[PDB]
């Protein structure tokens, strides 16, 4: 074990400042923190923490940089804690787990994880992803309908939290009903980042007996995927073709989310945007995955397929796909045009009404370089937890509704943010325009934060915004606050309040 | 699609 | 302190196999290994090594898979060990250098070198090419006109070696006076991958006393590159103004690549390329980069461009770009299209006669997908080097040329070797084929490897490939090889012999 | 050019 | 119009 | 205590 | 027990070289070699041919000279190695067979056989063709209705082949079903020379056990002849009477090549030539012989005349002749004219269409100097094994029938081209110009090599050369190929492609 | 001129 | 922004003129210059140079007044350019290096780069030395084992010269490879004062790209040292203990003086003289220091003091004190009593032969006032720079060596010089009387010059006093003086001929 | 010692 | 000319 | 040097 690298102190004169400044991938936000700091260990981050204490400065932590919010970008950060050389992935002994560091992008871990051990976690698409923001958060991606979110799979972590006095302490707490920190554990299966401290390690694993086997303590990839898109044309989906397409998307979803469908080992996305040329992931489509490995892979795929489109005329359907796991390396990341992300869960399928305002508002975005709606799918295993036993309340969705613009020049920001607010405020109109939990909705999920949700000219529900991420989780999280962080050193416009 | 990007 | 990552042994029906089959970057090359042997440690290096000795089956290393040849990728390897868990990079303070594992791309040694400690070493621009084969084949890049070559800070080397009794043994070997390994250290100064055992680690490092301060122990990268890529067309050049560029080119670097030139801080490569729709490296041009840090770089910038442009019509110079270093990052990668490349050092221009040759192949490429001429820019601080102080002999080139073609149907295979083949047959003619070494050429690079070298068929100098790449350095190798790999276990198609 | 690519 | 803000 | 419910 | 001879590098300095060059048969072939090798033992020859690998100069071998075309003699072909030196003809007790080495002409060959132990082999005619070329190939003549053909006695084969690696190896192949190399035996019963590797010793060997006693290893030559040659009159060669002979001729060999004919101790061949004065083999005429032992002998030879000249005027029959069993020692002949042959094989009679084209052509034949049409007797016990035991395919074949024109001047090689062409492409016009297996034809026998098989404006039956020459077996052939020359380094017009 | 050959 | 006091001519009716006159501090020299100017900046320089051209009168600069010969105070001098107003210290943003004025003491310098910047240079220790004669002359002291001579770190200088038409030029001549006037910079790295011209400015600064931080543009200065003198007792000591003491030191020092030594950051000297009642730096003693920021530090002090007293019992030991740096100002200057010191360089300890003659003359020193040899650490950093790349030829010393005698009656001059002569003289009797360089010598240091050396009866090695100083470096010095001095406007007894 | 001085 | 100088 | 001792 060679020591580790920094501490590193970049202040706006060293070469390094910019690229560290700008390593957030949303370019809506900026900031120009006096310095940032580098850290390659626990001991380095306490140090660095405890540094921001004693002159006051106002913190925040950067792993992957994709917070979809001015959590770290904004003009009253101070001091950026940098966990770029934090990357560690190993088998961990004295915790029968796997260490993961917050400073990993999930490409780096869905590679190493499995070349070492053949296992995985069922976390996002999107390689540049930090672990640092991503597992705290709850994250989840294609495989989560067969495993569960990767909060099911969080066994502990270390954390760097400032007490009354303003002294850095380290503390490892873990799922262990007898661990004394075991509610600091809790927070985290689900609470979001930049509320507790700053969370050095993760260690990840079945909660289930395995024995000692590396390879069996997470789960295992499928080999191979059937994968496929359905492409839909703008120019045939008129008002009655839109609505039976989400209709029927919808109940499918309903019917075929328990978690012991044979369906848990499918995913979709129905991404209902406008086409832009650069960009191959705009335009309406909807991409397609099943686990390969079982025999009725193919059935389930055409099952899915025809369900969604029958009676839709300007659907394509092409040839399916079966693809390696891993095989295309995942992305990479880095700065990309400034967006909105609004979002709510469902429990059940968009009614008819709120079927009709994506449609009117999809429809009317002249002027708008890409807006859309997209359609994740979700429950299966991740609906066989209790709602209070993590941080994520949700236990009973069937999807992620995700209501996105994005922009290329700065001028046409306020154009943007309007139409996408519309959107959302009219698909939610009967609840004072925001996801308020009840037959249909089911409130928010933290790692796709929004502002919007604090602000009562946007927000006439009366729910609060924690409410809607939270729900009845929201006064135990707080408690948590109380308890470690009790100067309230780490916040931002949607952190947990003391 | 379903992979990401932004190339 | 965790223990280490590995042994696996990945067989056919494991589902990593077809990944770490498939690795390699030039889809030419295919092999079909009884088993791939992931490791992840120096211990388990040797055990996979001992094991390849004890069953008689033939070995390759993979490191970064971008072998120009079928070193690993061929019908008779049977074991490949892949080195891919082996990715540390950090500072040793007992060898007081850089620490780098050959399974690193380097992509990843960049972005930790100049986070970490405001470092760099002066290698290739190829983000995924892998730290195993690229130094110790003595790789280059951009920097090498102001650094030298990235052996010229090889420290050190940890090698598993086979004696002649069948074992497996581990040997460090500086490059101190009196280390009783020096000649294992100097044969992997660019002697090339696959000869004389496994590297398992690399130490880097400047060659003078600079005390403990890591950051003075590597080369410091410029904070802002000035940029500009001249672009030419080819519809407007005649005969004549190809000549005159290629005149204008070839002599400005006669004259400006001496260790001592301002011009050691610039770099540039002209590529003599057909334009391939969505291949953006594809075409006739010539990047630029300049060191940004002195006040003259715009004016060595703009004074090589008007050299080379200096009555050449079909030339467009856009305003050149400061950019940041590492602004974005290295982007690869993978497997990419099928490709065969052909190299040459050059100590003074290409000839009239030798530029006809060029002009001639190059607008006769009726069915070539891609076929191009690099004359890429070197020289400078490299040739302070004695050619007998490394295993590089090439220590008085101004450049190196490239010979490439590259083709998208496997169909096509022959009808592009042989449009290749002909280019460097006939810019070779006076000499066999082959850039022997004479007052213009300067034989071959072993990063570049090609088999034709070895083919009598196609070279028909009488100057054997290995006196083409190491010149007066083979013999030194070939007592290196006959001393640490007595049974020839390490062997592939241009392999030192014993 | 002058940076790697294929994108 | 159709602007908003508020910046 | 310090582990939650609801039982 | 002396050292053997050779080995001799005959440069073009060298007084021997223009005689080694011009020792080819057909003067129509010229080529130009850097050097002839002359080699006198097997480790000679594996120096010889591994030189030529490490050199990259294309290798021809000769033995005896006689290629019907341009394989040996070629601008292209760069390197000869000429057997001649290489006669040895003995009993070898290791084997229990007869050890007779390629340079051997054959008269060598039957006059050694002959006095050391009363046997022969069922090989050709022209006392100068060379054992190398003619045993692998097939090799037949008057003997061959009632021994079958030489590769029916072929115990064993030496080669000297090249392999991946291009290192010269021996390979001793032999009959016996489980040799390791029994592929290789089988590709020299018929394969044709200039394919494998160099042949340096042929084992030859009645299949049966009989002891160690070399007196009955192969076939006793019959202790007389009786032969005749009828004579036919071109003047009173009416059409009528031209084709009687024909029909007579074809219809006698349907009825009598059997293998338990007593007419398998009959040979002869129809010789339909235009008269050349001072050229003996010239005319129109007939020889025929016959096993001299039989009791039946004289009503054999007068039964076969007179069924083939019945009805026909202008035949001509002279006493018959009783000789001694090599009583005059076969030529011949030195470097002859310039010719060119095709060749077909005949299950049946040429059709009536077939008979009157033969007619045509020969009666318009103005500035010919030679051409002729002979059908040669086959069949009988050639015609007891499978078509798979051995490398030829045809066993049931009655007559070989050869399409021949001859010039004495250079000038005039075009038109004499045109004439056999015209001449082989009427007689084959209903399956593309060349001799389909089909009811009357059999394809080609690869001793008469014929480069316009191979040329698709001469064959238009898109029915490739090699399956003329070999049919069913051409796909073991091809495998034995890549299994023994995988680098192609033995090739020529009609060679065998891995 | 300048080139070489020979055509 | 004011203006400069000065210019003031000071006559010897002022009553500044005895103050003036008398600054020097060695009282064994002086003068009666016609008057003394004052000069408060460059351009008042410039003009008090030109005056002394245009009047012929011998002019000598005075800065610190530390000379320790009769260049400033001899009976020839006419006017003195006195620097004491020149005193600015500062960062200057247009060199990107600290501008430090000859007319500071090295007190003023000390005290004002650690607190304005917490840096500092490796110069002397004598708190009184002026800048002007100190860096030109190749200045070192306690910390140039760690750090290097203070001209390692000479940037630039603004120098007045007299041209051959005599008329005073401002240059400012910079270490940068392609500054006109590089090489008069370059003999400002150790050429000695009064030979080029008027210093006015010195910029300091490191060799590397540190940014624009100041903070980082000179070496950071210890925070606290660890230190202890050893004392030694005259009484009792034998010439063999003595002895033993001098080659254990310098036996220590010829091990310990590497570059890359932990014994960087140690200084000693050993200081062998005779007692002197109210004169604390007299008597026998070694006073140690060592960088007390490192861990190792008590270890280093530890190590060092046993290794000298090694079988040499010293009269005390004390416990080792910390110290901060700068803790108590180093004490004032002004003019002390009549001293002559005589140099060398060492590369290994003093022979055994030169021990002795060492021991004979200090136990023979009836009369003598105070007389002393010193042995004074060096080496570590200063030993990285070539030769040549400074002034400085001693590039691989391990002390300084220095011969001293001092009296405080007039009237002793002559039996003081006597002895200190004789000594000298001892000590170098094998090579005429000096420090020829050989495998223990290596010249002499220009800083400490010494008349002596170039007078034939005293130096008798026929090495010329400039080769004893300069070594390899005195011909391109020369060049340097004939280019900017060529009229010989600035010389005395020990200064470069052009 | 090892200061200057003088006292 | 096509070859350069200067003589 | 190439002597012993001890002094």
């Amino acid at each position: 074990c060679l020591p580790p690298a920094g501490p590193v102190k970049v202040t706006p004169d060293d070469p390094r400042y910019l690229n560290l400044k700008l390593r957030g991938a949303n370019s809506r936000f900026n900031g120009e923190p006096d310095y940032i700091h580098l850290v390659g260990s626990t001991q380095q981050v306490a140090d660095a923490v405890e540094e921001t204490v004693r002159t006051g400065k106002r913190v925040a932590v950067r792993s992957g940089g994709h917070c979809f919010e001015d959590f770290v970008d904004n003009p009253d950060v101070k001091v950026i804690i940098d966990m770029s050389l934090l990357t560690e992935i190993a088998y961990d002994p004295s915790m029968n787990a796997f260490l993961i560091e917050p400073g990993n992008t999930l490409s780096e871990v869905y590679e190493k994880l499995y070349l070492g051990w053949n296992v995985t976690i069922p976390g996002g698409v999107c390689g540049g992803v930090g672990v640092g923001g991503h597992i705290c958060g709850g994250g989840y991606g294609p495989l989560s309908r067969q495993f569960g979110s990767v909060v099911d799979y969080l066994y502990a972590v270390e954390v760097v939290v400032v007490n009354k006095q303003g002294k850095a302490r380290v503390i490892v707490a873990t799922r262990e009903r007898d661990d004394p920190h075991h509610d600091l554990w809790w927070a985290h299966t689900g609470g979001g980042g930049g509320n507790f401290g700053v969370v050095t390690k993760y260690w990840m694993r079945v909660p289930e007996d395995v024995g000692r086997n590396p390879e069996r303590l997470l789960p295992k990839p499928p080999a191979t995927l059937l994968t496929s898109t359905v492409t839909f044309d703008w120019a045939g989906m008129t008002e009655a073709a839109f609505s039976r397409l989400l209709r029927n998307h919808g109940e499918w979803y309903e019917r075929n989310s328990g978690p012991d469908s044979p369906y848990t080992g499918l995913w979709s996305q129905l991404m209902i945007g406008n086409e832009v040329p650069g960009m191959g992931e705009s335009g309406f489509m909807m991409p397609i995955q099943v686990d390969a490995t079982r025999p009725d892979a193919r059935r389930l795929l055409d099952a899915h397929i025809e369900a969604v489109i029958d009676g839709v005329p300007p659907a394509e359907v092409p040839e399916p796909i079966e693809q390696r796991w891993l095989a295309s390396t995942p992305g990479r990341g880095g700065r990309g045009p400034a967006s909105k992300t609004k979002a709510g869960y469902l429990r059940k399928r968009l009614t008819d009404r709120q079927i009709q305002a994506v449609y009117e508002n999809m429809t009317h975005m002249d002027g708008i370089d890409y807006g859309a709606v997209w359609l994740i799918g979700y429950g299966g295993k991740v609906n066989t937890v209790d709602p209070a036993a993590t941080a994520l309340p949700q236990r009973d969705a069937i999807l992620k509704v995700n209501y996105i613009t994005g922009w290329a020049n700065p001028g046409n920001e306020a154009k943007h943010l309007t139409w996408v607010r519309k959107l959302y405020a009219d698909v939610y109109a009967e609840t004072g325009g925001v996801p308020v939990p009840n037959d249909v909705s089911d409130g928010a999920y933290i790692n796709y934060p929004d502002s919007d949700l604090a602000d009562p000219g946007l927000n006439t529900s009366g729910v609060p915004w924690h409410d809607l991420y939270y729900k009845g989780n929201h006064p135990r999280l707080r408690k948590v606050k109380a308890a470690y962080d009790p100067r309230n050193h780490f916040h931002h416009a949607l952190s947990i309040r003391p | 699609x379903y992979x990401x990007x932004y190339x």
